[PDB]
């Protein structure tokens, strides 16, 4: 009961959760990591539209901060040795810092929410109104920040900037 | 119960016009309310006949005039100033005009006089109270249409420049074509 | 809650008696606007925009009255004006203003026994004022509000013929 | 309304007065929750935040526009 | 007046109401016999008009002047369609004057074909009740008094006669005039058309 | 309709519902009706679209002009792709116009496939019972009414046989147009693709 309120409640138009109801702790988990990695890389656009680190991405290679644009091109502009080091460096976080399962596909944590990844070290609201509000806006923050990261890359594979024509 | 006009069958009936002649109801601005039904009556009535006379003299003149007045319809008004012969009516419409206030002031006080009754009925048309109401709804009907003819005879005469008729040059041809 | 917009409540006001209700009110004028006012008003701008739209599209398609400018509904405007024959389209509207409308409007206002807004009883034909035909009225004349604007704003943009599309047909079916 | 600048300075002064304004001791600002400032005030509440927006939105662009800013 | 009381039915739709659209249905019962008296007025118009329209283009002209300068070959020279602008204005303004006086005195007439009249049944002698107005009791139909001769079913045969032949009239007077405008568009229309 | 109300398994797929993604165990049955209503229409359309490539192909057109300015046989002198754009602009915005109504006249059908409805039982007289609108009943599908002589049970098997073959003309509409584009990808397709 928590992703639905708003202008639409539960908004199931094909009935997944509705004909397999078990599997609604999946699909939120699987949600909220999208939603997740979708505030991360709209943040990542807009920041990059307007700041850029200053130093050498490799001190072998030529290539600076400044010279990779922000977009797909930007990402093909980065050495291999540095993009395994971002898959790997994302490998330990999503496998033994944040695992949404505990064990297999579709088993996440029954005592702890679908999302609950965060050690004890997390910022926590110890009031039921304020966490089912804040987890509400963290969900509905995902939605929008997914539809407008598919909305920046695919306007950045078409033309090449995130922004579209004015 | 509740009465809409016959003229304006979207509004409701400003119940000021009973027992009139020619009441269909039209009075959307409410004149009625404000001045005295007695008063816009015997305007009505005087605007009618003046017009009635105003409109066949016009055409009149335009065809027939006397020997001394060798003027046109438009300019007839300024040469018979300049001549005199329009202070010859305004004197003796004047002294008629001072007995007709005498009579709406005497009847608006209620001396018995209808809104626009003279009495002058002297061929005897109508003289059976059954005829007087049909007579009297024939002369307001007439008398509203020659304010109308009157006002399109000046009009048309002056926007036009032509002597009876009052018709633009093209319209007298051509004005049934396909 | 409103049958339109399913998360709000519909406004007391409009109940289900007038026709073309929908519970489309979100913001409720018509707590500060009396219903009848409005309703006139909706009727007198649905009428307007239904003899606009038409007495359009005629006009462009070249259904013109003789020795008139033979121009396109966007220039007709100035044509006509410049022509001098446009005061007396102005004149019987002048005339059911002041005597249809004005009187109706302080009936509407101050009666409470007067008749609906927009119900002048015209019915020559008496082809009937059922709440059927009261509904295609409304449906008709909010339709022809919004092609209205959209006929404007379009030609005045575009500057094109009939369909006010910079492409034409092809902007309606892009299959061409 | 012709320029994007325009439009966003006269919508974002538009939020912030009916954000931070006040009726009869009542007002977003002043933590009272937007239902029950529709039922209190109604669109009141919209027309005269929205006028004084305008006023407020043509008075900065106006000013932005004599000093170059826009 | 009410639809399945009308003489309008017959064998070209099946013996049954033609009316692919609803106005019909969706029309009250006044606006039903306004139409009828529509179309009947149309239909006879028409039926008029076609067979001017085909003397005029046959030629078939009367001998004589129409006017004092003017003949009715003069203005028949033009073709069918030009006659009307040929022929005297002083003449077809006392042609819609009379048009204008039969029509004023068709409407004027009490029942009324939509407030409880025949729709279609045009009064006969319209000229007569008036104050202020004589003419002689020639009848504006069957002066000659034709229909005396005639049984009621028989009459009932004639009127739908009258409606199958006038629409069939108001199609081929449009069939002369779209004629006459796009050419190519009627064809068995020649030149003379 | 359901998971298993519905035909269309074979004995080529071991007559098991083949669904490796489990979208139809997975959405509801009100998906499942949309789902089958969209595979009959595209298995119909593709049933169209490949036997009108194959004459496309073949060449054959009807004999004489499609319209005054433009012959049958030059609308299609670009072999089968490029002869949409080759047709008549008018010609197929009727056609469009044709397909929106019989589209749109299929929703507004009250017994709507997914709001309790047979999924793919488009109604099969479209543009019947809409106020002021009149059309002949020409029965969309069956007009002849081949269907009198059939038996629910051979129904049966020859909507299986439909779902069949429309599957099958779906994969050879895009086997053709992909042949046509990439000339190496569908092997048995000459050059006329
Ligand atoms: C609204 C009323 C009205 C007014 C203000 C005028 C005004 C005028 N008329 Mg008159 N006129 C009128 C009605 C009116 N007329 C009518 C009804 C007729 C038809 C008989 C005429 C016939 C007429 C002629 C033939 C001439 C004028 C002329 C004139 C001018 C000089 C006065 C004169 O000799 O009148 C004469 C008026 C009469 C003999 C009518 C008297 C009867 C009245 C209307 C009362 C009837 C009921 C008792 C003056 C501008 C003269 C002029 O300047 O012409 C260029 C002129 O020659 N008028
Ligand atoms: C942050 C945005 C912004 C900016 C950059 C400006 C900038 C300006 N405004 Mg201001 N203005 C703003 C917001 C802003 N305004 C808002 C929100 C409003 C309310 C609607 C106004 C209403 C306003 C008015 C009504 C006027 C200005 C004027 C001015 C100009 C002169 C100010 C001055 O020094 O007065 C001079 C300093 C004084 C001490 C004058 C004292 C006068 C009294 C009577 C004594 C200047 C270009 C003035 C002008 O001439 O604009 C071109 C002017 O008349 N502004
Ligand atoms: C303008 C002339 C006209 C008028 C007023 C009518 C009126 C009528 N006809 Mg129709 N009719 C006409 C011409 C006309 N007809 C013609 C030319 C034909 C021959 C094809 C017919 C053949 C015909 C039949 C066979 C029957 C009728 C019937 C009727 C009546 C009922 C249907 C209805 O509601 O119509 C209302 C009519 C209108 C509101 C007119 C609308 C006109 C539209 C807007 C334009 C049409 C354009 C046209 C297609 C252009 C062609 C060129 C009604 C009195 C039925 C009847 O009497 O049943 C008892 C009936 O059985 N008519
Ligand atoms: C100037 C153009 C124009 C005109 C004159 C009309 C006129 C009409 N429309 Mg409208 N309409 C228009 C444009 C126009 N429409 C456009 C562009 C659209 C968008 C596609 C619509 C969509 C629309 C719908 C969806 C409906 C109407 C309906 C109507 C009718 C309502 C009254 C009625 O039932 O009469 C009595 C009925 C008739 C005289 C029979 C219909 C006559 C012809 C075929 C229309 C009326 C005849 C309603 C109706 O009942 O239509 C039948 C209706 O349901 N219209
Ligand atoms: C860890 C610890 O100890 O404490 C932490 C704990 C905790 C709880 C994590 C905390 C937090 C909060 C955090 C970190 C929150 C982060 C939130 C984040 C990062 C949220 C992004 C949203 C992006 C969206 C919605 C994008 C929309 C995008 C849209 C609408 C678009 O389509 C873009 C676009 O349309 C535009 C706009 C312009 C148009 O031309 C078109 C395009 C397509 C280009 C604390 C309390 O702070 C501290
Ligand atoms: C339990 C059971 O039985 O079932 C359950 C379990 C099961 C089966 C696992 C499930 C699942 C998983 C499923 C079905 C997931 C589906 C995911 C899906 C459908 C994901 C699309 C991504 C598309 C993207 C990112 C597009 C980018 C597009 C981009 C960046 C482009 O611009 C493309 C481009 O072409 C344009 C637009 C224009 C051109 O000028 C340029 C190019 C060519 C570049 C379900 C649903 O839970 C059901
Ligand atoms: C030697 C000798 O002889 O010298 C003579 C000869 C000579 C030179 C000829 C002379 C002259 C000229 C003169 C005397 C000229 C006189 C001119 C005059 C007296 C001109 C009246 C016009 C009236 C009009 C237009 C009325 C229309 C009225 C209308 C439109 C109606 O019928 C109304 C109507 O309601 C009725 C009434 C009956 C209803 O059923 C029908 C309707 C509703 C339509 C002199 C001066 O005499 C000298
Ligand atoms: C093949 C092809 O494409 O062809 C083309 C070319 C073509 C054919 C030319 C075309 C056309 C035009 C058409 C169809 C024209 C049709 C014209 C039509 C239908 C014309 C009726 C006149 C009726 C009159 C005058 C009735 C008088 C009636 C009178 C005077 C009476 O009262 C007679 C009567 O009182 C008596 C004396 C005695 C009584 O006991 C009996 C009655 C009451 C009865 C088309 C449409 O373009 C098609
Ligand atoms: C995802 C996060 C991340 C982490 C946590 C992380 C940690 C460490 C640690 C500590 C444990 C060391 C000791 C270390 C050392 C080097 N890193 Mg490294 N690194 C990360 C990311 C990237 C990226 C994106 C790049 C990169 C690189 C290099 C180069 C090469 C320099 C050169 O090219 O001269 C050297 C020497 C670049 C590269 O591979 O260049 C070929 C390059 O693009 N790193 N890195
Ligand atoms: C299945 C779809 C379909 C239907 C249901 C349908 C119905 C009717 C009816 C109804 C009874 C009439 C009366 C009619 C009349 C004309 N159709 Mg039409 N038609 C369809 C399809 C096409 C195509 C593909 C073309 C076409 C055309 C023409 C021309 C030529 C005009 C000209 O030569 O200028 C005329 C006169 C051709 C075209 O537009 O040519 C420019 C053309 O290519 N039609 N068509
Ligand atoms: C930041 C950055 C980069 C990046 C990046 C990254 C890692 C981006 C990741 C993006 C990501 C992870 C994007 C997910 C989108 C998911 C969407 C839109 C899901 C929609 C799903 C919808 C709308 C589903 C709807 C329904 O199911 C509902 C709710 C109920 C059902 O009844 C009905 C249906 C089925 C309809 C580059 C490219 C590497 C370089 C660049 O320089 C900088
Ligand atoms: C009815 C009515 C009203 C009214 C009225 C109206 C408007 C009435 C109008 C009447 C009208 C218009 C009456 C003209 C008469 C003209 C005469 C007698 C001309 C004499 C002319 C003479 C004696 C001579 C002319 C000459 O050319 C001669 C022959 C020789 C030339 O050398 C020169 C002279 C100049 C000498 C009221 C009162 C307003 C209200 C009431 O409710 C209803």
């Amino acid at each position: 009961e928590l992703g639905a309120t708003g202008p639409l409640g539960y908004w199931d138009p094909l009935g997944f959760s509705t004909k397999q109801p078990e599997r609604f702790a999946r699909y939120r988990a699987v949600e909220l990591k999208h939603g997740r990695i979708a505030m991360a890389a709209c943040t990542g656009y807009f920041v990059q539209s307007v700041l850029r680190w200053p130093g050498y991405l490799s001190t072998s290679a030529g290539v600076k901060f400044s010279d990779l644009p922000n977009g797909i091109a930007g990402f093909a502009k980065i050495p291999p040795l540095g993009l395994a080091q971002i898959f790997l460096f994302i490998g330990l976080m999503e496998a033994f810092t944040w695992p949404f399962y505990q064990g297999g596909l579709g088993k996440v944590p029954e005592g702890k929410l679908p999302g609950d990844v965060a050690g004890d070290l997390w910022v926590r609201y110890s009031d039921p109104e304020v966490k089912k509000h804040k987890l509400n806006v963290e969900i509905n923050n995902g939605r929008a920040a997914m539809m407008g990261s598919l909305g920046m890359l695919m306007h950045d594979h078409i033309l090449g900037t995130w922004i579209p024509p004015g | 119960p509740v009465e809409y006009s016959e003229s304006l069958p979207f509004l409701v009936k400003r119940k000021a016009l009973k027992g009139y002649v020619g009441d269909v109801g039209f009075d959307p601005l409410g004149f009625s309310e404000i001045l005295p039904m007695d008063w816009l009556r015997e305007a009505e009535l005087k605007h009618c006949r003046v017009a009635m006379l105003a409109t066949f003299g016009f055409g009149f003149t335009d065809f027939w005039h006397f020997p001394g007045f060798d003027y046109t319809t438009l300019e007839a008004h300024d040469a018979c100033v300049a001549s005199g012969a329009m202070s010859q009516l305004l004197l003796w419409i004047g002294l008629l005009e001072v007995f007709g206030t005498i009579g709406i002031d005497q009847t608006l006080r209620g001396s018995g006089r209808a809104a626009g009754d003279f009495g002058f009925d002297p061929l005897g048309f109508g003289s059976d109270p059954a005829k007087m109401a049909d007579l009297q709804m024939k002369e307001l009907a007439n008398g509203r249409l020659a304010m109308f003819a009157f006002s399109g005879f000046v009009t048309q005469s002056v926007l036009t420049g032509n002597q009876f008729p009052y018709l633009f040059d093209y319209q007298t041809t051509d004005v049934f074509a396909l | 809650k409103s049958k339109s917009i399913p998360f709000l409540e519909a406004p007391p006001a409009l109940d289900g008696t007038m026709a073309g209700d929908k519970g489309f009110d979100p913001m409720r004028l018509s707590e500060v606007v009396p219903i009848q006012w409005a309703r006139e008003a909706e009727l007198k701008h649905a009428r307007i925009c239904m003899l606009a739209v038409v007495g359009w599209v005629a006009v462009d398609l070249g259904f013109t009255v003789p020795y008139a400018p033979q121009v396109s509904s966007l220039a007709a405007h100035d044509a006509a004006v410049e022509k001098g024959a446009f005061l007396f389209l102005l004149f019987p509207i002048a005339v059911v203003e002041v005597l249809a409308g004005i009187p109706k409007c302080f009936q509407i206002m101050n009666d409470p026994n007067a008749a609906p807004g927009g119900d002048y009883k015209f019915d020559p034909l008496g082809i009937g004022a059922s709440a059927d035909m009261q509904e295609k009225e409304i449906s008709n004349g909010r339709l022809a509000m919004m092609a209205f604007s959209g006929i404007v704003t379009q030609a005045a943009l575009t500057q094109a013929p009939f369909p006010y599309t910079y492409n034409g047909m092809s902007d309606l079916v892009p299959v061409l | 309304a012709y320029s994007i600048p325009k439009a966003f300075i006269m919508m974002f002064c538009n939020v912030l007065v009916i954000s931070t304004m006040t009726i009869q001791g009542k007002g977003l600002a002043k933590g009272t929750p937007h239902d029950e400032m529709v039922e209190s005030f109604g669109i009141t509440w919209l027309l005269a935040g929205t006028a004084l927006g305008h006023i407020v939105g043509a008075g900065t662009i106006l000013g932005c526009s004599t000093a170059g800013i826009l | 007046a009410f639809v399945d009381s009308i003489e309008g039915v017959g064998e070209e739709t099946g013996n049954k109401i033609w009316d692919p659209l609803g106005i019909s249905d969706a029309v009250s019962d006044e606006a039903v016999m306004w139409f009828r008296h529509s179309e009947l007025k149309h239909g006879r118009v028409a039926m008029l008009a076609t067979v001017g329209y085909m003397i005029g283009a046959a030629g078939i002209t009367f001998p004589g002047e129409i006017a004092k300068g003017v003949t009715f070959a003069s203005v028949g020279a033009s073709g069918p369609y030009a006659a009307w602008d040929a022929t005297p204005t002083a003449g077809k303004l006392q042609i819609l004057t009379i048009i204008l006086a039969l029509e004023w005195a068709a409407e004027t007439k009490k029942p009324h074909y939509m407030r409880g009249g025949v729709p279609g049944k045009i009064d006969q002698l319209p000229f007569e009740g008036i104050p202020g107005l004589w003419a002689p009791k020639i009848k504006f139909w069957d002066p000659l008094n034709f229909m005396g001769a005639l049984t009621e079913e028989q009459k009932a045969r004639k009127r739908k006669s009258e409606l199958k032949n006038g629409r069939l009239a108001m199609i081929g007077i449009i069939s002369f005039l779209t004629g006459h405008n796009i050419p190519g568009s009627v064809p068995a229309l020649d030149s003379h058309f």
